């Protein structure tokens, strides 16, 4: 219940940069993403911005895109849909066409102001 | 399509009756401008003459180590009396602090156990000796001579079919060192 | 015989390839001999385009024309005879 | 037989990615980059030895004529 104990453990499990820690730290920021987006959105900022894997802004995305805050989602997928040396950053699995298909999903009957829905299909 | 199914049905008809349907037809509609497709005088003739024989052919869409081995034994009869592929004495009995090297499946012995395996639980099918008697093989010769005969001609039979397969290897070599090396095409 | 009998009529390959690999559909040749490719080297020609030291995956069957599709990267096909397939 | 050469490698492409694409096939044990002294980058091959040939083959089947990062990879079965 206090930030202080998840902060001292994921400092020093993040002691060394191995696979482990990941699964702890990712998902401590998505408990936390309640009652406070902004844990979750600077975390993922931190992490889309911080070490280095393809999965990083995946878990970014998979946390952020269920949530209420759709800008920071399509925020990890803009940091993404530029990639900035790496056209396949993930090859056969798509993360682009993810991004089309949460632009399906916000073209849905909801914002049917006509302008909107063709903007994304563009 | 008027004209266009009129083609298709006299190639049909043509394809199914013979060349002497279509002097039936133009001798008998010269007279009409529909048979005119079978007359050199209609456009369609040519057109129609080629689907006949499509028709024909089936082209066209119609009109719409002994130890090591007591070892393996003992394996393949311990596990004779599990219950499924994960309910045996073996699973739990790798990780049992005792050395079993032959489960893993890229030593070859793998094979070994399991057709040790698969003699144990064809000894211990009903007709392996559990509560039934063999008396055919038992005391039948005659039996034994059927069964010979019909290895021996189980045999023979895949000694020819091996012999069309080989023959059919040869000859796709043959047509291999014959195939087209300069008209190279890409689409 | 094999050269001499060759036919020739020469119909365009309907061939899709995949980078996941390539799949030809051809017409019924009614015969047993396996339609087969394999690699040629980027020399032989009739007039030679200069600039060749690439290799191609031709696929040639007998009434269906010779695939071919250049190979620029640096008895695992298949032959399914109901539906006239090649892969 | 089964290894793997997959041809072609990017200037990034390590045996941990390669080995993270084609290990989901069957548990590849050895990893070798036969490496470049002069520039530090492969010189488009990696080898990947994995336990069961239906893994390697499976893999050899699948992956080939694949892209990692871009590059056009070549994975056939070694000799």
């Amino acid at each position: 219940g206090r930030v202080t104990h998840t902060r001292r453990t994921f400092d020093r499990a993040l002691r060394a940069l191995p696979i482990t820690q990941h699964s702890r730290i990712w998902p401590l920021y998505l408990r936390f993403l309640r009652s406070h987006p902004l844990p979750e959105t600077a975390v993922r900022g931190y992490r889309r911005f911080l070490k280095l894997s393809p999965e990083s802004a995946e878990e970014y995305i998979e946390y952020l895109k269920s949530s209420d805050r759709l800008d920071e989602a399509a925020q990890r997928l803009a940091t993404v849909v530029n990639d900035e040396r790496f056209v396949s950053k993930a090859g056969k699995s798509n993360y682009q066409l993810w991004h089309e298909l949460c632009d399906l999903i916000s073209q849905n009957p909801d914002k049917v102001q006509s302008l909107n829905v063709d903007a994304i299909i563009r | 399509p008027e004209v266009r199914n009129i083609v298709d049905k006299t190639a049909s008809f043509v394809a199914r009756n013979g060349p002497e349907f279509e002097a039936r037809i133009r001798q008998n509609e010269i007279n009409n401008p529909k048979f005119n497709f079978l007359n050199p005088n209609d456009p369609y003739h040519a057109y129609y003459r080629h689907k006949v024989s499509e028709f024909k052919e089936g082209k066209a869409q119609e009109p719409s180590s002994a130890f090591d081995l007591d070892v393996v034994k003992l394996t393949a009869q311990f596990v004779a009396r599990n219950g499924r592929q994960f309910l045996t004495q073996l699973m739990q009995k790798e990780q049992r602090n005792y050395q079993f090297d032959f489960l893993r499946p890229q030593h070859s012995l793998f094979n070994y156990f399991t057709k040790l395996v698969e003699q144990y639980t064809k000894i211990l099918i009903p007709p392996k000796g559990l509560f039934s008697k063999l008396k055919k093989e038992a005391e039948n010769p005659r039996e034994v001579l059927d069964q010979v005969c019909y290895r021996v001609e189980w045999a023979k039979f895949q000694e020819r079919e091996r012999k069309k397969e080989e023959e059919e290897k040869e000859k796709e070599r043959v047509a291999y060192a014959q195939i087209d090396w300069h008209d190279f095409v890409v689409v | 015989e094999v050269k001499k009998f060759v036919k020739i009529g020469r119909p365009g390959y309907k061939v899709t390839k995949q980078r996941d690999l390539f799949q030809i559909d051809y017409p019924e040749i009614a015969e047993g001999i396996m339609p087969r490719h394999r690699f040629m080297s980027a020399y032989e020609q009739r007039i030679e385009p200069p600039d060749r030291r690439w290799q191609y995956l031709l696929m040639a069957a007998e009434p269906y024309e010779t695939i071919a599709f250049k190979v620029p990267s640096r008895f695992w096909t298949h032959w399914n005879r109901e539906t006239k397939q090649f892969f | 037989k089964r290894v793997l050469y997959v041809g072609g490698l990017a200037e990034e492409v390590d045996d941990k990615v390669l080995h993270a694409a084609f290990i989901p096939f069957g548990d590849i044990t050895d990893i070798q980059i036969p490496l470049d002294y002069e520039t530090e980058k492969h010189r488009g091959f990696a080898f990947v030895e994995f336990e069961l040939a239906e893994d390697a083959a499976a893999a050899i089947d699948n992956m080939n004529e694949s892209e990692l990062f871009g590059r056009t990879i070549r994975v056939n079965l070694a000799k």
